[PDB]
RNA sequence: AUAUGGAUUCUUCACGGUAACGUAACUGAAUGUGGAGACGUCGGCGCGAGCCCUGGGAGGAGUUAUCUUUUCUUCUUAAC
RNA sequence: GCUUGUGACGGCCCGUGAAAAUCCACAGGAAGGAAUAGUUUUCAUGCCAGGUCGUACUGAUAACCGCAGCAGGUCUCCAAG
RNA sequence: UCUAAGGGUCGGGUAGUGAGGGCCUUGGUCAGACGUAGACGGCCUUGGUGUCGCUUGCUACAAUUAACGAUCAACUU
RNA sequence: GUGAUUUC
């Protein structure tokens, strides 16, 4: 499931949690996927669309609000956007979803 | 990695806000007098004015006026865009000794400034010397 | 009412072309609880404002009003 | 603990205006003075500034909705049976 | 214990006939009319008090200088820099979106 | 000396044990806080956004 | 300012007009939420401004398109001819080019029954709930009316009766 | 109505600051748009002003049968 | 502490609590403007001018109304120990 | 006539190296117009009010007793 | 047309 896989990049990858840290690793290029919240403003979509089709990054809509998103990523608090840095265990990146 | 010499951005903070500069020098790592990824950028301070047929030689030569700009500038306050402008012609004159000096920062406004007439009048890049409306 | 620090303002001002007369105040005062000292304030009517000098020492104010210009009518207290 | 042991929030109207008219008053004016979840930003903090109008305090988003509270059932039935017509429309 | 009075003929509490009371050089309590506090200019966009610009009434605005009544940006004595921010970006991203679209329709009445 | 140092361990041990259930209590009247809400139709759906 | 919708025109009627929510506002003497809509006026330069009654979902900044072929989206005007079986719209035309005459008060709707092949007819289900056949041209808001619930709560007061209905226009107190 | 100084200009219509923004200035017709004018009532909390109370000191007046380093009073500062 | 002004907040509404004159700004860019010479009166200074009508006094057990110079009535501001 | 309770502001060090600010007691060079007098002032200190100290960089229990001290003030129970 | 509310 995809929350299972979020569970499993959360516990074993690199991750980054918030705009402002996704935008910087979007830009220095270490960015694989980010999945973004349903909620989110969509001038901040369409920007985080962008700096990734130049970054040559996949981008995933998280089916669910800023709090389903920081719930499933495992945080108290609500969260937007999520870059992932590293999947070294999970197969999050290859899967359809 | 895309934030390099040669990139067009678009600086959405500052005096000049909503223009468009090209990178001339990325320094990601930053430096003690800036402590912050920023890039020394070159931009368009007054673009050239939409020209027509009808407009006589002079009022060309008055309406294709451009008036440059250069400065350090924070990662944080770029929009980088897709498209590239040849910044060979001025990697010398704009370096991070030139905006220690205003007559120095003059001197390379002049080099910014003719040579983006130059491609102007030639009729490369008429994106990077259109004006944004926003 | 306007207070003028530089004294070449000062004199320029007093050189102006509207200016009439000046007037020179002494007063009587006390430096950081120290010996009763003389400060002396020069001022020009100009036809707007009223620009004020405050000196605090004697011989500079008295060698300021030997330069004052001779045209300029000048009110003592 | 608690104050009061049953009129809850209907304890400003003293022992006026019957027992059941202030239990009907009781769940509605509970709607009413609660704070909503935003659905813009996420946030617990909407409330109502007219019957109708509600407001978030951050993200600045005003939206219309019930009377008493931020939506109705019928509201949001009518909403999913628009999703779900519009979708076999769609197909 | 000195007593005042209004010193225009307005006798009633009024939102334009307020006072103060202040000491004079003559050792004597007086009234002293205020005018109506200023309110600060306010965003375009967003309606937050935009910063950098004095705050006086209306008809004071045209006594001051130019450089009281504006920022050094565009729209600077009308929106507040984040709606300006936003408003570039938008912009720009409705621009390519327009290159992107007009490629794609192109492409695909080639293609139908 | 032994003993009252025993009694303090296990006065210690209940102290946490009290902590334990005070939190479990909370736990319990934010479940029921919340589904008050949802008898009340106090919740608001994200598909409007 | 009346609660009406726009004007028809060709935009309307063919392809759609996109409109931006910017308040949404109270109305005294009504129980509904008005929403201040801004239009671009198709021949002259300017913006245009419309009063319409807000449904329950339409917010402050949202898009709203108005015309033949706008989507199926609440808030959404469409003449009843766009619209599938069995939708629910608001502040319903009786006929084309009144700008709305059915279902304005608070918490209530319209609904579709079918279409009609001969002429371009629709049935539709009123509040009361008498079933009229109004001309398939005429518009509807995509939605219910905001505000709805309201009739549920006591007044309680003679002094809440009487600030409720110093606004109307209904003589309070009654006599006879 | 106008002149002088300042500013600006051979990169014609200013530079600085990453930025919020700064400053003595730093051209502008049609047209479009935004702000101020411009706003209910109640509660406590914070701050300011006048007043009230009060200490020292420098003056004036009262009391002193006995007592009181005493009682009263002046020591102020406008728009801009 | 009292009077008052003000700030950031909270509560109440099926009640959500004027308009216009007027002033400023933004977007835009018709244009105009310099080399042994121009521009800028949104910077400073300097020059000129400001008409008409009200303005005394009371504002009440002596100034108004009740046929009075009536033990009545009539809006509001300041408020010491 | 007493007793108890209810507060505010300032207080961190010398063991230790060396420079910085100001009328620098006395002592040293340059050196200021007016009415026997002559200040102030444009320059410096390892000193002074093992070489006190007002300042940063720092090792050394920085406070797990600041669990205390110096100083200031109101009226309540 | 009846006039809070509850119960009988
Ligand atoms: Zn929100
Ligand atoms: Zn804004």
């Amino acid at each position: 499931s995809i929350n299972q896989k979020l569970a499993l990049v959360i516990k074993s990858g690199k991750y980054t949690l918030g705009y402002k840290s996704t935008v910087k690793s979007l830009r220095q290029g270490k960015s694989k996927l980010i999945i973004i919240a349903a909620n989110t403003p969509v001038l901040r979509k369409s920007e985080l669309e962008y700096y990734a089709m130049l970054s040559k990054t996949k981008v995933y809509y998280f089916q669910g609000g800023n709090n389903e998103l920081g719930t499933a990523v495992g945080k108290l608090f609500r969260v937007g956007v999520v870059s992932i840095l590293e999947a070294g265990d999970s197969d999050i990146l290859t899967t359809l979803a | 990695k895309f934030l390099k010499a040669g990139k067009v951005a678009v600086v959405v903070r500052g005096r000049y806000a909503g223009k468009k500069v090209v990178i001339v020098k990325p320094h990601d790592e930053g430096s003690k007098s800036h402590p912050f990824g920023h890039a020394l950028v070159a931009g368009i301070e007054r673009y050239p004015l939409k020209v027509t047929k009808k407009h006589g030689a002079k009022k060309v030569a008055k309406r294709t006026k451009i008036k440059p700009f250069i400065k350090v500038v924070n990662y944080n306050h770029l929009l980088p865009t897709r498209y590239t402008l040849d910044v060979e012609a001025f990697k010398s004159v704009v370096s991070t000794e030139t905006f220690e000096q205003p007559s120095q920062r003059e001197e390379a406004k002049k080099v910014v400034k003719k040579a983006f007439e130059e491609r102007h009048q030639a009729g490369k890049n008429q994106w990077f010397f259109s004006k944004l409306r926003f | 009412a306007r207070e003028i620090t530089d004294i070449k303002q000062f004199l320029e001002l007093t050189r102006r072309a509207d200016v009439k007369t000046a007037t020179v105040k002494i007063n009587k005062k006390l430096n950081k609880a120290g010996k009763p000292f003389r400060q002396t304030k020069f001022k020009v009517r100009g036809s707007s404002s009223l620009y004020t000098l405050v000196i605090n020492d004697a011989g500079k104010a008295k060698k300021l009003i030997q330069s004052l210009p001779p045209t300029l009518k000048v009110n003592r207290l | 603990a608690k104050r009061t042991k049953k009129v809850g929030i209907t304890g400003k109207y003293g022992v006026r205006y019957g027992s059941s008219l202030r239990r009907q008053v009781k769940k509605l004016e509970i709607q009413q003075h609660a704070r909503y979840d935003c659905s813009f930003c996420g946030k617990k903090t909407v409330k109502r500034g007219a019957a109708g109008i509600w407001t978030c305090s951050c993200c600045k988003k005003t939206v219309a909705g019930g009377a008493y509270t931020v939506s109705t059932a019928a509201a949001a039935t009518v909403r999913s049976t628009i999703r779900r017509l519009r979708e076999m429309v769609e197909a | 214990a000195q007593r005042v009075t209004f010193r225009r003929r307005n006798p009633y509490n009024t939102r334009s006939n307020k006072i103060k009371v202040v000491k004079t050089p003559g050792g004597i309590l007086r009234a002293q009319h205020v005018k109506k506090l200023a309110t600060r200019p306010k965003c375009g966009d967003c309606g937050s008090a935009l910063q950098g610009i004095s705050t006086l009434r209306p008809r004071q605005y045209a006594t001051v200088s130019k450089t009281h009544k504006t920022v050094s940006r565009a729209y600077g004595g009308s929106r507040c820099a984040n709606c300006v921010k936003e408003r570039i970006i938008r912009a720009f991203l409705i621009e390519e979106q327009k290159i992107v679209k007009k490629v794609v329709k192109e492409q695909t009445e080639a293609a139908k | 000396e032994e003993e009252q140092i025993e009694k303090d361990l296990q006065g210690l041990q209940e102290k946490q044990r009290l902590n334990v259930k005070r939190e479990r209590r909370r736990k319990n009247e934010m479940k029921q806080k919340e589904l008050q809400r949802m008898q009340m139709n106090m919740i608001t759906p994200t598909d409007i956004g | 300012g009346a609660a009406k919708l726009r004007t028809l025109d060709y935009a309307e009627r063919h392809g759609y007009i996109r409109g931006i929510v910017k308040q949404i506002v109270h109305d005294s003497g009504r129980g509904a939420p008005l929403a201040k809509v801004v239009f671009r006026d198709p021949y002259k330069y300017r913006l245009r401004e419309e009063i319409f009654i807000a449904n329950e979902g339409v917010h402050t900044g949202q898009f709203i398109y108005a015309g033949k072929k706008a989507s199926l989206n609440v808030g959404n005007v469409l003449p009843l001819g766009s619209v599938p079986e069995g939708t629910i719209v608001s502040n319903v035309e009786e006929k084309p080019g009144d700008r709305g005459a059915l279902a304005r008060a608070s918490g209530n709707y319209v609904i579709i029954i079918g279409h009609n092949p001969d002429e371009n007819k629709t049935r539709v289900r009123l509040p009361s709930g008498a079933k009229k056949v109004i001309s398939s041209d005429a518009r509807g808001v995509i939605g219910v009316i905001a505000g709805g619930g309201r009739v549920d709560k006591p007044l309680l007061k003679a002094g809440r009766a009487f600030h409720k209905y110093r606004l109307k226009r209904n003589s309070w107190p009654k006599t006879r």
